């Protein structure tokens, strides 16, 4: 919980009336996207090796 | 009498949303949080100010 975080932060099991800054915080992505042009042809590494 | 109070997720900038970078930058310990606390400490002297 907030408070058991802020016993982590300031590494101590009481702490003095105050505002304490701790672990920020950051939206996860919901999905992943790809996206390279629609290509369809293999290439030509057949002549070359 | 102030100066506009700036944060950095310092993580964010060294690492930038890599878990291999952040697990990098533990290598170097504590810098990431000696960093934040001294620039928490120069906003909370802008409203002492």
């Amino acid at each position: 919980d907030p408070l058991s975080e802020t016993k982590c932060t300031l590494k101590s099991f009481t702490v003095e009336k105050g505002i304490y800054q701790t672990s920020n915080f950051r939206v996860q992505p919901t999905e992943s996207i790809v996206r390279f042009p629609n290509i369809t042809n293999l290439c030509p590494f057949g002549e070359v090796f | 009498v102030s100066m506009t109070k700036t944060s950095v997720d310092c993580t964010m900038y060294i690492c930038g949303d890599s878990t291999e970078c952040s697990n990098l930058l533990l290598q170097y310990g504590s810098f990431c949080t000696q960093l934040n606390r001294a620039l928490t400490g120069i906003a909370v002297e802008q409203d002492k100010n």
